[PDB]
DNA sequence: TGTGCGGTGAACCTACGGCT
DNA sequence: AGCCGTAGGTTCACCGCACA
């Protein structure tokens, strides 16, 4: 009935601090997701909103996620889903959206009633075999549902899409990467547990932003990869060209990651008006859906456009630094990780997922084989099978007689009873046999995988290699010396 | 709230009027920013036929349209001062969008009548099957409704002033009976 | 499509908007008493099995499924509409069961949909009863991907029971709520006398009955409304004058008029005292509690006549407000001003149609079932022959054809035999089938009997109406004082 | 914004602080309006340990609380002018509710410290398993949390003034590292 | 000083008829 | 007058950390 103010402060604030750290702002090292992002993807998976199906309503998606898994504001859920659909925020979008989904100018997405969404083809790789006992499920916030604790994640999502998060007492800032480079890096690690950062960097050259652009030098990247912290200087793609007659202009076609284009432009205009920068006679955003990003900066006749550009880098977000701070949840706890640690935890997560899948496929195959052996016995002595059932007054007595006479299990006897008459036709009888033989080979194939750790690891390699070829793409961000 | 275009030559410039930001978003992303301006409003706009001047001049959306066109109103209306030669009404393809179009036309007729007479007011034809413009992808909106090479725009024409004056009174005016009589005599269920 | 005349555009856009509002938004249908928004809500609750015996389901999920499948309009319109149906001060017979903050008489809005949960009320099951027995017409939805009902079976006279108020274009509607016991009795007397008069119906339906109780002054306004569909009814709060100590008195209000905001009423009373437009009032408190109930206290000055102050309060504040009855409802998809009888007539005809279509459905379903059972009897009696015929057949098509010609069976009979599981061959199944078939023949006869005689059908509607009455009928809440 | 009570005797009056109108509704319907006042806020409040003096006095929610208590702040504080002998913090029963409590406690300790010393500040205890008070029925909120007969209010007591100054500075102050260290030392997973 | 992103929270236009 | 209730529309307070 009495509460000490010092204790109340320490307990309540810790309660909040911990919750934001482990269940809100920080991503898991295994799937690179936050709880809201994982809940949105899972919602799309359970509702079967696959890329082959048509676009589903954002309202229903958000409404289901909120009620079943995410006990928070609908605006937070919707905004997180929208961000996953933006090709300027996500190096490898996770949500395929229809309608107004926002712009590089900071414009928000249309109200959720108007927009529609589904998974992208790559998101299927995050969810692959999630129902084959690969990952651990947990109780939802109210004990009425079940949710995944982490995703199979068949591609290194944490490093591919990166992440930004402000928590309590810490924050996170991981940049996106090229998928082809990451997978190659992972392949090297699997062949060499003692590989160095320097060697891993032969595969992974540095960050790769969806908005392309340039990176200056390899020192910042190296520092970040080695320690988990480092400053990386980003720069816009800019060229100087003539526009007649004797006059020049600066043309920008790529801007730094996370920079608002409209905001950047106003900042330039502000400096021109305040006379803090000399030589600019006109500023136009010629960006078009059809022509791409194009920001034009007219230069005064005879003024040096190269000097003006260098000045814009110093005073406007035309050059912005990305401060790497790689904090992720490892074994549930926040931790500062380096490139190798991140790759190690992801590789180890891939081994467990493939082993658990194999063990699941095995159990189910054996259970089906057992049921097929029951039906095969039934087909061989179908006459006897009928007589046993015909002379039985109840199902319970029929069961017991079938088990007794044909030395069947309880499951086998039930299957025979559930069998429809149509199963007796020529083609149907041949299907039961055909399935059984295929299943025996399959069982054998799966046992070969579990009996050898190297074969398992090779399968992980082959499956990662398959995704690299299908979803792997070219580098967008140029890294200059 | 106005998202203007680059050019300042009103003959080739045009301004699109949409219901809000959800529609304005797809519109801004699919438009040609060189000659196409965008003014997102805030849903149902005031019915000028039922409101007095003080109420009209103080409504935010009315003020922005007046400011954006640059023509002034009533007797001070100067056509030579228009910033766009194409004022395009592009409301959503639903019954409430049709109603906002009637509310806009009402305003244009009572305060910017010469603008219509000059053939400066147009009607976009976005495709049906969408609750709003926000539901369409930027390219789909551009190719079917905004691109001058493919789009079909409806130019508003004034035939008979006397009949138009009566039509605006009957439908938008304060006398409910006339409006009820019109519905009865023309409704086909 | 180069040009468009301004006049033509105005007429055709405006009539389109007006027609939509009139037939698909603001006006209720005379058959089920619902506007599309509410019908779509109740239907959504039924499709997901959100029945009274089930737990409450999240409001956000409800709104989201309804918005996506049936109602392409803003989420607020849907939510707030569901919220109203859950309030005991808004609906005489609530249609929705709510858990969480669902508003107040003081004008407070419901809590955000993420916090609330809802489900169907027991009485709502009666609106949806027999919806899956071909009683009502289904139509395609707004995009063509779903199906929805045009009207609900409505096993109780919902339009008059809960009433409605809507503002459309060119017209509006204002139908007060009524007592269910009274309504059903009226419907019964009407089914026994097509020539029954308004004055005779009023022997059953004494007048409106508000969820907020209170009083009504006179019967003239009520009579006029029932006779023509228009009338002004004077609603009055329930107020008493009692002693508070030391020779001082107070006015105590325990019931207020329908659709009147309590906090807003109190504020207007405080305004009159502050502006000195009334004298004798020393204090104004709102003592309303869950335990106490509605209780507004108005302290009178010592020696001041409290009855005079009360009278003035009625004239000067919403403590006495009038309900302007304007009974416009959709009759065959058209708006129409109707009286009390015409409303009961169209409802009774809807009930006669529902129950008939139900009996016809059960008859088809039964004949189909008897037909299948005949095919199963033949199969079990000659099971060995049937089994060899299937085994010797390579495909399903071949088996079906062999069964049809060898055993004199239809396509459906043959299919049901193929779908039959082996456990259906047990020793007691042959007798179990024979029993069901016999029962069915008797049942088919009972259904044909009803459809061959119009009086047995009408009487059946009466029994089912009477059954609703006894189970859901309650006491009158609003007292009608004369005059 | 303040929904005040009937009685004007502070000795028996109390004021419940809730997160908003969603929670406020269940609160207003379930209380005793004779002695129980309710002031709904708008979520996370300004952190006074990080914000400047002028910003705090200009903050809309901060002013409402001071106006509600009627004691003034800092040097102009007067306990005899207290409108309620019980200021009850009743945030939602979630992590974000616990955080808002600390924010309010921080506010009461830096500007109305004597209010905590006099035993006027209380912490309500709503049932767990509810995202907010708006999710509860009026009656169940009253019986479990607000009913003097059955509620378990926790009285805030100040023990050590030195340890308290160091706690508020550590948890709510502008220095991140001290707060990170506290988490590392006290975290249990 | 202001911004990136998941969180707590809420308001006020308008049409319509009737009475680094 | 506003207010009854289905409709179209949207804006701005707060926390938390690390970077220029
Ligand atoms: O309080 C305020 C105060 C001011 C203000 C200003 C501008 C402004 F925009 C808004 C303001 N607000 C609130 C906000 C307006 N709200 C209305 C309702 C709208 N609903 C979203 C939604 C929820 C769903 C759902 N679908 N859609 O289905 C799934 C579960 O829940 C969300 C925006
Ligand atoms: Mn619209
Ligand atoms: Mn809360």
């Amino acid at each position: 009935n009495e509460r000490n103010i010092t204790s109340e402060m320490r307990e309540s604030f810790l309660d909040y601090a911990m919750s934001v750290i482990v269940a809100r702002a920080l991503p898991d090292v295994r799937d690179g997701l936050k709880p809201v992002h994982r809940r949105i993807l899972y919602g799309l998976n359970e509702q079967g909103m696959t890329p082959d199906k048509s676009y589903k309503k954002s309202a229903r998606i958000v409404g289901d996620v909120m009620g079943k898994y995410h006990p928070h504001g609908d605006s937070s859920i919707y905004e997180a889903m929208v961000r996953m659909a933006q090709d300027f925020s996500y190096r490898y979008p996770l949500v395929d959206g229809q309608g107004n989904f926002g712009s590089m100018d900071g414009d928000g997405a249309a109200a959720m009633r108007f927009t529609e969404a589904r998974m992208t083809k790559i998101t299927l790789e995050l969810l692959r075999d999630i129902n084959k006992d690969t990952i651990d499920f947990i109780d939802n916030y109210d004990g009425n549902e079940r949710e995944p604790s982490v995703l199979p994640a068949r591609f290194p999502n944490l490093l591919a899409n990166g992440a930004s998060g402000i928590a309590v007492g810490m924050a996170t800032n991981i940049p996106p990467h090229n998928l082809t480079e990451l997978i190659n890096g992972v392949l090297s690690l699997s062949k060499n547990p003692d590989i160095s950062i320097a060697e891993l960097m032969e595969d992974i050259e540095g960050p790769d932003f969806p908005t392309a652009g340039l990176i200056l030098g390899k020192s910042g990247i190296r520092r970040a990869y080695e320690t988990g912290r480092g400053s990386i200087q980003m720069r816009s793609r800019a060229v100087i060209e003539e526009r007649g007659g004797g006059r020049q202009r600066i043309v920008v076609t790529e801007i730094p990651f996370q920079v608002n284009k409209a905001r950047m432009i106003e900042k330039i205009a502000e400096l021109v008006r305040d006379k803090k920068i000399d030589g600019i006679t006109d500023l136009r955003d010629e960006t078009s859906l059809r022509t791409g990003v194009r920001v034009v900066i007219d230069v005064r006749k005879d003024a040096n456009a190269s000097v003006i550009l260098n000045n814009l880098y110093k005073q406007t977000p035309l050059q912005t630094s990305f401060g790497v701070n790689m904090i992720a949840l490892v074994n549930g706890r926040p931790k500062l990780i380096n490139l190798k640690e991140a790759l190690v935890h992801y590789l180890e997560h891939q081994k467990t997922v493939v082993r658990r899948r194999t063990q699941y496929n095995l159990r189910k195959a054996k259970d089906r084989a057992h049921i097929l052996e029951g039906l095969r016995i039934a087909l061989d002595h179908i006459d006897e099978i009928i007589s046993t059932i015909r002379e039985s007054d109840t199902d319970k007595v029929a069961m017991e007689s079938l088990q007794q006479r044909f030395k069947l299990s309880e499951k086998q006897a039930q299957a025979i009873l559930d069998m429809r008459l149509r199963r007796l036709t020529g083609l149907e009888r041949d299907k039961i046999e055909a399935e059984y033989n295929e299943l025996l080979n399959y069982i054998s194939e799966l046992e070969t995988i579990l009996a050898d750790e190297e074969v398992l690891l090779q399968l992980v390699r082959d499956e990662l290699t398959e995704i690299r070829d299908r979803f792997g793409d070219d580098r967008r961000t140029e890294i200059q010396l | 709230k106005l998202a203007d275009c680059s050019s300042k030559s009103p003959e080739e410039c045009e301004i699109f009027l949409v219901e809000g930001d959800s529609a304005g978003g797809s519109t801004k992303s699919g438009r040609d920013s060189r000659t196409q301006a965008i003014l997102p409003l805030r849903g149902k706009i005031l019915n000028v036929e039922k409101a007095r001047l003080d109420r009209i001049l103080n409504n935010n959306e009315i003020r922005q349209m007046i400011t954006a066109f640059g023509t002034g109103i009533g007797g001070d209306f100067d056509l030579a001062k228009a910033r766009y030669h194409k004022i395009v009404i592009m409301t959503d393809a639903d019954v409430d969008g049709a109603h906002i179009r009637t509310l806009l036309l009402t305003f244009f007729y009572r305060f910017m009548r010469p603008l219509i007479e000059a053939g400066y007011v147009y009607i976009a034809q976005p495709p049906t099957g969408y609750k709003g413009l926000g539901e369409m992808n930027a390219d789909q909106l551009w190719e079917t409704t905004m691109n001058p090479e493919h789009r079909a725009l409806l130019q508003v024409k004034l035939e008979d002033a006397i009949e138009a004056d009566q039509t605006f009174e009957m439908l938008m005016g304060d006398v409910v009976e006339n409006r009820r009589q019109f519905i009865e005599d023309n409704a086909v269920y």
